[PDB]
């Protein structure tokens, strides 16, 4: 019959791994780096775009910084469109927590029923798993600003400062020897900037290359404000660090 | 029907490549050339005619296509790839859409609905990828005019202009050199004539070449008067004349 | 050898191998005989113990009353096709008020194991069965392989060293077809015929399992110290 | 290599090699004819007496669909069974829409489209029979043959299994000598010497004739098998053909 | 509604008056109640307009299909597919079809089927709520083997009856004549059948 | 390489399983040629009767789709027959549900959306069939539009299809750069008939009998093929002149 | 039993020159028994105002239903819906639920962040548009409300003299109806303003 | 009120623009005449969001079948597929429809019931006003009008319903259709029933409302430092 094509996705190999986790974690390696740093007062999302050409129209392009909700954003690393069926479920799934509750969503929520996601295509339904990580940041009024990262296995964990794509292993050990718990948003801000400019396998580190996004309860009057930088905005903030 | 295809056909090799996608991406590139140029108030798509036979009546094979009013596609690739997903993006502009709000999508949104149909066969039980690359140029009140491309893979790009396909390379640094933010419609017309003829190894005329373009409201092509919001589409075939016209002063 | 995986392939020469391996289950089965005369028709049935603590397999099924099998392979499935007659049996007398005729219960268990041969996923079933009956058209003993191949017979054996028996029948096929209303005689012939395929054993009073149907005889199983009289 | 080990592939050729298999299965079988005459069609076939135990004139292979057309088959009877229980279900839900009994080339197609749908998946096996069939509709005689692929022609005769080639040639013969036509009680008589002659292929055992027919004069078009004195004619003609 | 058929020597002649009524209200003067489900085979309407309008549509797909497969389909087979419909439907439907064809074979066929979607083949039928008042006429003067213009006459006699006296039918007098020669439409206006 | 199994990329980017369909197009060894008239549209076909047991009157592959479609095969006759079943079912339902008769050319592209499918699903085949469908279509004229395996479609103003269609194709696009024209200017079909036939023989360098052809009209309002006799007539006064 | 009057409460929306009003009451009872004066029946979805009277748990469940869809068009949008696009949203939602409908009658107002238009329509349960220049009623004082902007209301009125209009509509109205009233809510709306009023009525 | 009838060389529809609840009027400036395709329209009676909603999906499936057939969409297509789904809901969908229009087969005018029956004719008049209109429509059609006497009679129909049916008022809609031209839309065709100037301004003085609270509303998204 049609079981001389079945992959058979969801199998362990003799050593207890999951190939196609293990393989699909290999194609993120390859991914453009996205680092994220919590503080005191804010947290930080910055991101490296993969295509770089002249004639990509940068202002209208979204490859790496999505907006799950007002108080939730992630970072993606990974095939952008497997990325994007899993942001709009994210969505949905806020939005009948807000219809059930009257409450805006804990950040741990959404991420766990994401990560649940995950975790189903590796157990069942002989599907390939999806291709992507994501950085999570998020604010809300229990634990505060968060970070968290999950992975094609359905793995997630929470972070002070994180990386997801290339060059982790290296983008990691910098973030461990620059980073303070008494840091602030601005501080951060440079760290991220700083650390995609030394692991990035680019020549040198432009705005036409980012994506940037800030999470600040520094808005009106203790609210809180998700902003992702218009690129003039990150060519300004490259030249106030001493990166350009 | 017994379908017993219900694992995917796509899957990640020890590389992590998807197989699948990559020769889809292979396909692409043996097809002929397409491209699109986005000008300040419009934006053009243009690709060769390919006639399988000269007893073939090209006329009836359209490779540019409307999708909306205001978007339309073009496609380097499998056609009929290219037909089912014309048929499937013009459907969904309505059902998820048109039948809620009143209006047809913005291009980023019809856009996005194309690429997460062929996301989804990229994963589903039983199915290969689309063997194609589309071009979407469209028109919205609120973003403008713009100009997209979808790989088999649904991943979708925002391009000031590009080109897809045989001698896209070439193409596409042609246009890099020849591409400011201040071209007006017809100074995009004419660069994508010049940058089409480098690809093109016969026959160059209106019978051989497609070309359509997202510009002003044609309400003379509408055919009914009498409601003052409804000013007509942005969406126009060049015709066979057309093109001709603006290859005497090429 | 590569047309051997599943029931849906076809061998280079035009045959179903996992049909002809279920087939193989039948021949390490235990000998079964079946045999007929116009009046009665009669099962005699060698029956297989696992060791010496182990009662012996039963290999004798009753369907009605009028009809019933013996056994030679996977049990399991014997019990399947079994229930199945018995329901087919039922349905004809609960709608038509009609007893089932023996050439229709063969028809329908021809197109049950045919259905599991042309189908992925299923596999054939892994037993062969002889079927006896009284009906409107007198005697009857029908052989089902799971093929889906069903044979009327006047006499026919199926199991290990089943290829005695039938030849013995093949001769006395003039003498038993004439014992009419003589139950104890065409018994003791088919008894005669199951032991051209014993080999070391011979037949036990708990070894031994016999089945009669007739014109006025209910299919009745005889087992134990019933069918002493016959050793 | 492997184009042969799952059923619907196209090898390079562009053949499946799993239908030309099963006709492997249909050339093993016994051989069955069909004849069409002026106003009906006989089918005849060969039957194996593998053993004296077999009950004569008992284990009937020919297979009757509504009231006027007649089924044989060469290779898996199974196989051939289960494609006249789905023929008497066409012919059954065709009468019920239509009222009149369904036409010979109507149900010709009914079964061609399901025989073919058996080539378009792997998750199935072709049909492993030939089947020779007809009757008399509205607009008279009718017979086929139908192969795995689920390929079907009109024929004058019809010949598969083992003694093909000997009743094709035998067959040829009849329509080369008889163009104004052959009756309902020629064609009989015929049918019983080209299985005969086509018994020399299957010669080892000895064999058991069948015949059956749908003629719109001896049969009132509809289906009967040829039984008592008009079948030992038949067998008589056929043994002093022989010798 | 006033609807009939009459087979004749040379084929057959449906006939039907032109008023739909909605009430006391006529909703159209100038209905054609006389559809074609096949070029040779037609059926008269009454009950509900739009149960037996899908029920006509359903009829012409399924002689189209089988004419693609089978050829020209028999007048009984146009009746069998009507029954069908209207037995298996008959908790839904309010449909009373009157069907008639020409075959060279079979020559003119009327078959009617009532409410019930029972099927009854006979060489003349009458049927809406314009029937009842020309049931005695139509038995008296009815004879077989009538010519064209003897079946003209007949039809327009009876439904003219039918008009007079049922306030449901009324308007034009349309037949269709179905023969060898092909289809012949006729029309008949009240200043012709009123004075009769 | 299963990827020469099932309908899923080659490395190459090719579907070898579409490739092969196309190989089972020829098995039958015919050759279909298609032209249009000013009034009409006519299909003729190679008929090759090799058993002398066959009824040869039951040996075609000309099917008449709806009153106005007609569709030749060039392919093995069960796939041809799967395919005009479902052209006849869709064209019908077409015209229950939209009140008109489907045109040819939507026709044409919903059996090849069909095609496509089987290009893009495993688990099913393609078919190894194309099918030339022609009619006058009460819009756009005479019209001939052809399907393939691969799921493609285009108009014609003449086609040809089988082992030698190169040659009938190369002979009428030398009559077309003679004449100049989309068509055969001819008022009757007969006489079109007459030009597909003449053109044929010159094409193939082979001479035909009424039992080596088989013919099909399409005029406005209904599609039919032609008795022996009726293309014996043909013959005639190709020979005569 | 009839759902559209067992809480009572109305809406009233009226255009201006370069500005919308929308009103309601805020009684809500079971029948007779009055038990919230707190019940407020407008709600906005960025800079569309939706007041909807009917059946109390439908109004819940319907705001609920458009702060959800609202709050995913922003999100795919990048913009905020407009009052003549969200119109038709709410049309499409009534209409879905054709042959079990929410037993509410909806109201929408604001003002085209583009234009600068002004814009009301209002619904009947199933989703029947009707887009009027001047001014919609709503609920169980709907004839009473009818009656009075027909009399009172003038085209191009200021946002200052709009609100004293929308005011007198509602109160008088109000005050011939036993299932509305208990306190009123008025929204002037202007394209980048918005004042919210309580208005001191009797309370019975 | 809504009519249709043909004329020379094309087809003409009415309507009045009066929608009632109960006894009271909902709306006096609604469109009967529903778009379908450029130059196929669909006049509405009957339960108001049915009659909407009807033209709408359909008009919507005509224009996905004009893309796939890559054809102008004709009148017994909108027809068909309006009286298939009707039927299916057996009147529950309490939609009466008059559709005309130019289709390249020439011009239509077709009558749909809610059950799912249509109707032919050369003129038809459907609703509360149906009456009215037919009257006229009865005593002045002839065959072969111009279209400067088919927009006389087709208002005048429309009118019979504005005055004599209280179901039926203020303004007459038009949708002409001709033959090898562009369909024109003629919204407010007539204006017959202008409200007569009031007698007094009930503009009140300000302050004359008593207001407990007030308050600012933030209606734009993040106030921000
Ligand atoms: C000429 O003959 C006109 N006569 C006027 C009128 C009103 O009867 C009508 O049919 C008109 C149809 C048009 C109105 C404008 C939009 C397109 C359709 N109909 C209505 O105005 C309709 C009345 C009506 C109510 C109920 C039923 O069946 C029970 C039939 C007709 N009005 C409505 O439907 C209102 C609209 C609210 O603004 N809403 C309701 O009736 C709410 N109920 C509807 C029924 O189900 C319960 C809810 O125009 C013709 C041409
Ligand atoms: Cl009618
Ligand atoms: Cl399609
Ligand atoms: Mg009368
Ligand atoms: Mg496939
Ligand atoms: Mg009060
Ligand atoms: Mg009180």
């Amino acid at each position: 019959g049609s079981r001389r094509y079945d992959s058979r996705t969801t199998i362990f190999s003799p050593e207890g791994r999951l190939y196609q986790v293990e393989y699909a974690l290999e194609s993120i390696s390859h991914a453009g780096t996205a680092i994220g740093i919590m503080a005191s007062d804010g947290i930080v999302l910055a991101a490296e775009r993969k295509v770089t050409s002249t004639l990509l129209e940068q202002d209208t392009s979204t490859e790496k910084l999505y907006k799950l909700n007002d108080k939730i954003a992630v970072a993606v690393a990974g095939l952008t469109a497997d990325a994007e069926i899993l942001i709009n479920t994210a969505r949905i799934h806020a939005q009948n927590y807000l219809k059930t509750y009257n409450e805006d969503i804990p950040v741990e929520i959404l991420v766990r029923r994401l990560s649940d996601i995950k975790q189903g295509y590796t157990q069942h339904g002989g599907l390939r798993p999806f291709g992507v990580s994501f950085i999570y940041a998020g604010y809300d009024d229990r634990y505060g600003y968060q970070l968290y990262t999950s992975n094609p296995s359905g793995n997630y964990t929470g972070w002070k400062a994180i990386s997801v794509g290339a060059n982790t292993s290296a983008a990691q050990t910098l973030l461990q020897m620059d980073y303070k718990d008494d840091m602030k948003v601005d501080d951060a801000i440079e760290l991220a900037l700083k650390t995609l400019s030394k692991t990035t396998d680019s020549s040198a580190l432009t705005y036409d290359r980012l994506e940037f996004a800030t999470i600040r309860k520094g808005a009106n009057d203790g609210e809180v404000y998700q902003k992702i930088f218009k690129p003039q905005e990150i060519k300004d903030i490259l030249v106030k660090t001493g990166i350009t | 029907m017994t379908d017993r295809y219900s694992f995917s056909l796509t899957t990640f090799s020890p590389s992590g490549k998807l197989g699948q996608i990559d020769y889809a991406l292979t396909a692409v590139k043996q097809g002929v050339t397409s491209l699109g140029i986005k000008a300040t108030n419009g934006v053009v798509i243009a690709t060769e005619k390919k006639s399988s036979s000269p007893l073939a009546m090209s006329e009836t094979l359209s490779k540019v296509s409307l999708l909306t009013p205001d978007i339309g596609a073009v496609y380097s690739g499998m056609g009929p790839d290219y037909r089912v997903l014309v048929d499937k993006s013009r459907k969904v502009a309505h059902t998820s859409y048109k039948r809620i709000y009143g209006e047809y999508p913005p291009t980023k949104l019809l856009v996005s609905e194309v690429a997460k149909i062929m996301q989804e066969a990229t994963q589903s039980g039983g199915v290969r990828p689309f063997g194609v690359s589309l071009l979407i140029a469209g028109h919205d009140e609120f973003n403008g005019f713009s100009l997209y491309q979808v790989d088999p893979s649904g991943s979708y790009f925002p391009w000031k202009a590009t080109a897809i396909g045989k001698g896209s390379v070439a193409a596409k640094t042609f246009l890099e050199k020849r591409w400011n933010d201040e071209l007006e419609l017809e100074d995009a017309i004419h660069i994508a004539l010049l940058t089409l003829k480098e690809s093109v190894e016969g026959e160059f005329n209106g019978d051989t070449i497609e070309l359509a373009i997202i510009g002003d409201e044609n309400p003379d092509l509408l055919g009914y008067t009498g409601i003052p919001t409804d000013k007509g589409p942005r969406f126009r075939k060049l015709t066979s004349q057309e093109i001709n016209d603006r290859l005497e002063a090429l | 050898n590569n047309y051997d995986g599943d029931t849906v392939t076809f061998s280079p020469t035009g045959r179903l191998f996992q049909v002809e391996y279920a087939l193989e289950a039948i021949k390490q089965g235990s000998v079964t005989v079946g045999l007929r005369s116009n009046t009665h028709a009669v099962l005699v049935a060698l029956k297989r113990n696992a060791d010496e603590l182990s009662s012996y397999q039963k290999k004798i099924i009753k369907c009605d009353e009028h009809m019933g099998l013996s056994l030679a392979g996977l049990a399991p499935d014997a019990r399947v096709l079994s229930n199945y007659l018995r329901q087919q049996c039922n349905y004809s007398s609960l709608v038509f008020n009609r007893k089932l005729a023996v050439e229709r219960a063969g028809h329908l268990l021809c197109d049950k194991a045919q259905k599991n041969t042309q189908s992925y996923g299923g596999r054939p079933y892994g037993v062969g069965l002889l079927i006896i009956g009284y009906d409107k058209s007198g005697a009857h003993l029908l052989e089902f392989q799971p093929s889906g191949n069903v044979t009327e017979l006047y006499g026919t054996a199926i199991g290990a060293r089943s290829q005695g028996a039938k030849t013995y029948l093949e001769r006395t096929l003039d003498t038993f077809i004439k014992i009419d209303g003589n139950p104890d005689e065409l018994i003791k012939a088919g008894v005669e015929a199951i032991s051209q395929s014993l080999r070391d054993e011979s037949l036990t009073v708990d070894n031994l399992s016999i089945a009669i149907v007739g014109k006025d005889t209910p299919f009745t199983i005889y087992d134990g110290e019933a069918v002493a009289k016959y050793i | 290599t492997g184009y042969d080990l799952s059923n619907s592939v196209f090898s390079p050729d562009g053949r499946n090699f799993q239908v030309e298999y099963a006709v492997k299965a249909v050339e093993n079988g016994t051989t069955s004819i069909g004849i069409k005459c002026n106003d009906g069609v006989v089918f005849a076939v060969e039957k194996l007496i593998t053993s004296k135990l077999l009950v004569p004139q008992k284990n009937v292979k020919i297979q009757v669909v509504d009231r006027h057309i007649g089924c044989v088959y060469s290779g898996l009877i199974p196989d051939g069974r289960h494609l006249v229980n789905r023929g008497r279900e066409e012919a059954a839900s065709f009468k019920k829409l239509y009222k009149t009994p369904i036409p010979i080339p109507a149900f010709a197609d009914r079964l061609g489209q399901y025989v073919q749908a058996h080539t378009l998946y792997n998750s199935v096996r072709p049909f492993g029979v030939s089947t020779i069939f007809g009757g008399v509709d509205k607009n008279g005689a009718h017979l086929y043959m139908l192969e795995p692929s689920g390929s079907y022609w009109g024929y004058k005769g019809a010949a598969t299994g083992k003694g093909r080639q000997s009743a094709k040639a035998e067959l040829e013969k009849l329509v080369d000598h008889h163009p104004e036509g052959l009756s309902a009680r020629e064609a009989v008589k015929q049918a019983a010497k080209i299985i005969y002659l086509a018994h020399e292929d299957n010669k080892e055992k000895d064999f058991e004739l069948e015949i059956s027919w749908c003629s719109l004069s001896e049969t009132n078009g509809l289906h009967k098998f040829v039984k008592g004195d008009l079948l030992q004619e038949a067998i008589d003609f056929a043994q002093k053909e022989i010798n | 509604t006033s609807i009939m058929a009459v087979t004749f020597k040379d084929g057959v002649i449906l006939g039907a008056d032109s008023r739909t009524t909605t009430g006391a209200y006529i909703a159209n003067r100038v209905t054609d109640k006389l559809t074609r489900v096949h070029d040779k085979i037609w059926c008269c309407r009454s009950g509900s307009a739009a149960d037996t309008q899908a029920i006509a549509d359903i009829v012409q797909y399924h002689l189209e299909l089988y004419t693609s497969q089978y050829g020209t389909p028999s007048t009984e087979t146009a009746a069998s597919v009507f029954k069908e419909l209207c037995y298996e439907n008959k908790d839904n439907l309010t449909a009373g079809i009157i069907v008639a064809g020409y075959d060279d074979k079979n020559k003119g066929e009327v078959y009617t089927i009532p409410l019930g979607g029972s099927v009854h083949k006979l060489p003349y039928a009458i049927a809406g709520s314009g029937s009842t008042f020309i049931y005695g006429y139509c038995d008296k003067n009815f004879r077989e083997n009538m010519s064209k213009e003897e079946t003209v006459d007949f039809i327009k006699h009876s439904l003219s009856q039918a008009i007079k006296w049922d306030g449901s039918s009324g308007g034009v007098i349309r037949m269709v004549v179905l023969t060898a020669a092909g289809v012949e439409r006729l029309i008949f206006y009240p200043d012709e059948y009123e004075q009769l | 390489g299963y990827d020469r199994h099932i309908t899923i990329f080659s490395p190459e980017g090719r579907l070898y399983q579409v490739e092969y369909a196309f190989k089972a197009t020829n098995q039958t060894n015919i050759n279909s040629l298609a032209v249009r008239g000013k009034d009409c549209t006519v299909v003729i076909s190679q008929k090759k009767v090799p058993d002398k047991l066959l009824d040869p009157t039951t040996v075609s592959y000309i099917f008449c789709i709806s009153r106005t479609i007609g569709m030749v095969v060039n392919g093995p006759i069960p796939d041809a027959r799967n395919a005009a079943l479902r052209a006849k079912a869709e064209a019908a339902e077409f015209r229950y549900k939209y009140g008109y008769d489907m045109p040819c050319d939507v026709l044409a592209k919903r059996m090849a959306n069909l095609s496509q499918i089987y290009t893009q699903r495993a688990y099913m085949r393609p078919l190894g069939v194309i099918l030339t469908f022609v009619s006058v279509d009460e819009e756009l004229g005479p019209s001939i539009y052809k399907t393939d395996p691969a799921g493609y479609y285009v108009g014609y103003k003449a086609t040809a299809t089988g082992p030698k269609q190169q040659e009938i194709t190369t002979n009428l696009e030398n009559h077309f750069k003679k004449s100049k024209i989309d068509h055969i200017n001819e008022e009757s079909w007969e006489k079109v008939v007459e030009f597909a036939i003449t053109h044929m023989i010159d094409a193939l360098g082979t001479e035909f009998s009424k039992n080596d052809l088989e013919v099909g009209v399409a005029t406005k309002d209904k599609f039919f093929t032609l008795s022996a006799e009726n293309i014996e007539e043909r013959l005639v006064a190709i020979a005569e002149q | 039993s009839d759902p559209s009057s067992i809480n009572g409460g109305i809406v009233v929306a009226m255009t201006g020159k370069d500005c919308v009003a929308i009103a309601c009451d805020l009684r809500l009872g079971s029948q007779s028994l009055g038990v919230s004066n707190k019940f407020e029946k407008i709600f906005h979805y960025g800079h569309v105002f939706l007041g909807i009277t009917g059946l109390a748990t439908d109004v819940t469940t319907l705001n609920e239903m458009f702060r959800y869809k609202t709050n995913l068009y922003k999100l795919k949008e990048e913009r905020a819906i407009e009052p003549e696009t969200f119109t038709q949203l709410v049309s499409s939602s009534l209409y879905e639920r054709r042959f079990g409908p929410y037993f509410v009658g909806p109201v929408v107002a604001g003002i085209n962040s583009k234009s600068g238009k002004p814009f009301i329509a209002g619904f009947d349960l199933i989703g029947c548009i009707d887009e009027a220049k001047d001014f919609i009623v709503s609920g169980t004082a709907s004839d009473q409300l009818f009656g009075m902007c027909e009399s009172l209301y003038e085209p191009n009125l200021e946002p200052e003299d709009l609100f004293e209009t929308i005011s007198q509509a509602l109160l008088n109205a109000a005050d011939r109806d036993a299932l509305s009233g208990w306190g009123a809510v008025v929204y002037i709306i202007k394209k980048d303003e918005v004042v919210k009023r309580y208005l001191k009525m009797r309370q019975d | 009120t809504i009519a249709g009838l043909v004329f020379q060389d094309g087809v003409i529809l009415g309507a009045d623009t009066r929608a009632t609840n109960d006894s009271v009027v909902a709306d006096k400036s609604c469109e009967k005449i529903h778009f379908i395709a450029p130059k196929i329209y669909c006049c509405g009676a009957g339960v108001a969001a049915d009659a909407e909603a009807v033209t709408q999906l359909i008009g919507s499936n005509i224009e996905l079948h004009s893309l796939y057939t890559s054809r102008e969409p004709r009148v017994v297509s909108a027809l068909q597929m309006l009286k298939q789904h009707l039927f299916k809901y057996q009147g529950h969908i309490g939609a009466y429809l008059i559709v005309a229009g130019v289709d390249p087969t020439g011009s239509h005018l077709f009558s749909i019931h809610a059950h799912g029956s249509t109707d032919v004719g050369y003129y038809l008049s459907l609703g509360s006003g149906s009456l009215a209109a037919m009257a006229v429509l009865e005593s002045h059609w002839k065959q072969d009008l111009t279209k400067e006497e088919a927009i006389k009679l087709a208002s005048d129909a429309i009118q019979a319903g504005i005055w004599n049916d209280l179901g039926s008022g203020s303004n007459v809609d038009v949708c002409v259709m001709e033959i090898g031209k562009d369909a024109e839309y003629l919204r407010n065709y007539l204006t017959p029933n202008v409200r007569e100037e009031k007698q007094k301004s009930y503009k009140f003085p300000r302050g004359t409302t008593a207001v407990l609270k007030e308050s600012i509303v933030n209606i734009c998204d993040i106030q921000e430092e």
